[PDB]
């Protein structure tokens, strides 16, 4: 009875078809009958549930990652600083040393990544892009050692910035590139976090952002596309950062995300109607800490002081028992193979349902052993809110770069 | 002359007569690396080849064709992309059979951005969209909710016009799917831009649409978003009927769907000064319970904010 998942009333959330089959609820019907087989498990095997996050495990895993991958990563030659950010942040959440001849190797990484310009590049050598210079910065705040702070050119970040800035308020991923919702965050994310925002740097990117919400009441990846949780995830977070969260409707998106949670599932779905996926765990559920603070700002009387918006329990439930791979790391859903983005999505997402926070008010749910408690994440930047302080805290005592 | 990265037949570019005069660049990752990936004999060959053609910015027929195969080995180097487009103008190459690659590539990864943003450089460059709404209905096949697929569909649409035969398209991917969430998405696309919302005949059709597919498959999301965000701009109590009509539909074909749609309706009834305003409010917290005691329990917390919501306005 403890488990949300497994007790005999959660047969009731079984998908309703209404006798009218289609691709989508054959597809649904087909993943609710193998999560249904994995809760199951325990009574079948006449087992108590010890819901146990392997933690060893999925250590192990990280740390060789970190140093070596083999050719099935080729595919990620070009998304290096992903690397070090999405394994950095997993071993930070595991509460995992990072040696300091491990960190200065990957500062020293970072650097040769670093295009003479400004930004980082998939490796070394490539054309900077927005996403590897986000998850760069992201990986040197984790490591947060002068030396990491260091790397990081601030003249020429801002002058890639402007490079990228369009009149419209948005903001290309690279040059002769495209504009979508994550170069805004991307953009926002490092320059709040290196102290190099100007007065005109994000002039009208808020008013782009909100026109990006739809009739769903999430975000798509540019005006008249589908909402999705990912993009979702990066408008809020600009516009926190910004402090422009008004210039959304955060009724009609708070209605939407909370509507993205799997009745059956525990889990969360990218987009209405399509399969649940442990990534969402941290791209939906991190939306929730941002409207609480949102809502909060306006003095909503109403919000709880005790649990976010979400069943926190439930997607808990959904991630330790679907979402880890038994040699360790974790994955999008059972049958799936692991990988160091999911591992990172998962434990974030795991993390924001452990640690609800606002104002004087902190409370956790840690669903299993009590060992399962990771340590917080910050919901705009998904790095420690230790790192941000200690990153935006150094960056502050430098002044705002002028132009050449 | 030219090989396919998969050929039975394919050499090294370390064993190629026609290469033999320049040196391969290895890449430089460190003393100590990190994240270093321990590339197969074929990966590493071509890369090396191609940092020794960028480094000299050699733009020539035989770097445009090692770009193919270093795109092949890695789709998402944005960097051997960006390259190639180089080489597209400089040697003044057929975009015709560039367009022909670009969608066998799509083909095989539709899910790579790099490929997407490639095609649509094709497009302007040639300013021809007439194979568009074809090869992209072709990958809407493969996967009716491909994310990049509907991005380009709305971007030819929209830059160059291509309105007149969406709807039908529409109509027919919501025939094979009504629950496709993308083909509800581009349904309110095409309206919005071309007839728009504010005409009530327009508005009424899609009502009646919705409210028919509904009643069909009363437990599809989708429907019931559309139904409620081309309503909830001008509110949702702006129409006196919608609530009587979805109480009628209550007894036979019921949902948390439908039950939360009345909450929304008595929300936008309680912000607009409606009659019996304490009849409303009760009616409305006793839903919002039912939702977050049986109904709607992966929902509760949102439940239970709403009800303290409601309670909050009224006092
Ligand atoms: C994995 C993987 N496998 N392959 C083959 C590749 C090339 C990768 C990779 O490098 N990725 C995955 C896609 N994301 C897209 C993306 N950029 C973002 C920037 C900031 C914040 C979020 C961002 N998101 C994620 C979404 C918002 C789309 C959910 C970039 C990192
Ligand atoms: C561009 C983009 C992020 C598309 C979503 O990918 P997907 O269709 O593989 O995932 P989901 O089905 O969860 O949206
Ligand atoms: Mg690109
Ligand atoms: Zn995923």
């Amino acid at each position: 009875e403890p488990l949300y998942s497994l007790r005999p009333e959660h047969a009731r959330e079984r998908l309703q078809d209404d006798s009218v089959e289609t691709v989508t609820s054959i597809e649904q019907a087909k993943v609710e009958e193998k999560i249904q087989e994995v809760f199951s498990s325990y009574k079948f095997n006449h087992l108590v549930p010890r819901l146990v996050l392997q933690r060893e495990k999925h250590f192990h895993y990280l740390k060789r990652g970190l140093r070596q991958l083999t050719d099935a990563y080729e595919c990620l030659d070009a998304s290096r600083p992903w690397l070090c950010y999405w394994i950095l942040h997993s071993l930070e959440l595991l509460d995992e040393p990072i040696p300091q001849i491990v960190a200065t190797d990957v500062c020293q990484f970072l650097e040769l990544c670093q295009s003479p310009d400004g930004g980082f590049g998939g490796g070394p050598g490539q054309y900077p892009h927005l996403a590897p210079t986000y998850a760069a910065v992201n990986a040197l705040c984790i490591i947060g050692t002068e030396e990491a702070y260091n790397v990081i050119n601030r003249e020429k970040l801002l002058q890639y910035l402007y490079s990228l800035k369009q009149p419209d308020g948005s903001f290309l991923m690279h040059v002769g590139g495209e504009v979508d919702v994550r170069s805004a965050y991307c953009a926002a994310s490092v320059a709040s976090l290196t102290n190099i925002i100007t007065p005109d740097l994000f002039e009208g990117t808020a008013e782009w952002i909100a026109r990006c919400q739809n009739w769903e009441g999430g975000i798509g990846g540019v005006p008249g596309m589908e909402a999705h949780g990912g993009y979702t995830f990066c408008g809020l977070a600009a516009l926190v950062i910004l402090k422009k969260e008004r210039s959304l409707n955060l009724k009609s998106l708070l209605q939407w995300v909370t509507s993205r949670q799997m009745r059956f599932e525990g889990g969360f779905q990218g987009r209405c109607n399509k399969l649940v996926d442990g990534c969402y765990s941290f791209w939906q559920a991190g939306l929730l800490p941002l409207l609480h603070r949102a809502l909060h700002a306006q003095g909503d009387p109403a919000l709880s002081m005790s649990h976010w918006m979400f069943h926190q329990q439930a997607l808990q439930e959904y991630i330790l028992m679907c979402c880890q791979c038994p040699a360790g790391g974790l994955l999008d859903k059972p049958g799936k193979s692991r990988d160091f983005y999911h591992t990172c999505y998962c434990l974030s997402g795991l993390s924001i349902a452990q640690h609800f926070g606002s104002g004087a008010m902190l409370h956790d749910v840690v669903m299993g052993v009590p060992e399962n408690v990771l340590q917080p994440t910050h919901p705009v930047y998904n790095i420690g809110p230790d790192k941000v302080i200690q990153a935006t805290t150094h960056f502050l005592q430098k002044p705002v770069p002028g132009f050449e | 002359g030219f090989l396919s990265l998969d050929s039975p037949t394919y050499v090294l570019y370390r064993d190629r007569a026609e290469w033999a005069d320049i040196d391969p660049v290895p890449q430089n990752d460190g003393p100590s690396p990190v994240v270093q990936i321990i590339y197969s004999e074929k990966f590493r060959d071509v890369y090396d080849y191609f940092r020794a053609v960028l480094q000299r910015d050699e733009r020539s027929e035989r770097a445009f064709k090692l770009t193919r195969d270093a795109i092949e080995l890695n789709a998402a180097n944005y960097t051997v992309w960006h390259f190639r487009r180089v080489l597209l103008r400089s040697l003044q190459k057929d975009l015709q059979e560039e367009m022909n690659y670009i969608t066998a590539i799509i083909e095989e990864q539709p899910k790579n951005y790099q490929v997407w943003h490639h095609r649509r450089v094709l497009v302007e460059w040639l300013k021809d969209p007439s194979q568009e709404l074809e090869f992209i209905a072709d990958i809407l096949n493969q996967d009716a909710k491909n994310y990049h697929a509907w991005q380009h569909r709305q971007w030819v649409i929209q830059e160059f016009r291509l309105w007149d035969n969406e709807l039908q398209y529409v109509d027919q991917l919501l025939k094979e799917d009504v629950r496709n969430n993308s083909v509800w998405n581009q349904r309110h696309f095409v309206i919005s831009n071309t007839t728009g919302y504010s005409d009530r005949a327009v508005l009424e059709r899609e009502v009646q649409y919705t409210l028919e597919m509904i009643k069909l498959v009363p437990h599809n999301e989708s429907a019931w978003n559309y139904l409620k965000g081309i309503l909830q701009d001008r509110g949702l109590s702006r129409y006196p009927n919608l609530l009587n009509q979805l109480l009628d539909l209550q007894p036979s074909h019921s949902s948390p769907y439908l039950i939360a749609f009345l909450v929304d309706i008595y929300e936008d009834m309680l912000e607009n000064q409606c009659d019996n305003k304490e009849d409303i409010l009760n009616k409305a917290l006793e839903l919002c319970e039912i939702l977050a005691k049986e109904k709607d329990t992966i929902r509760k917390e949102y439940w239970r904010y709403i009800g303290r919501s409601l309670q909050s306005k009224h006092s």
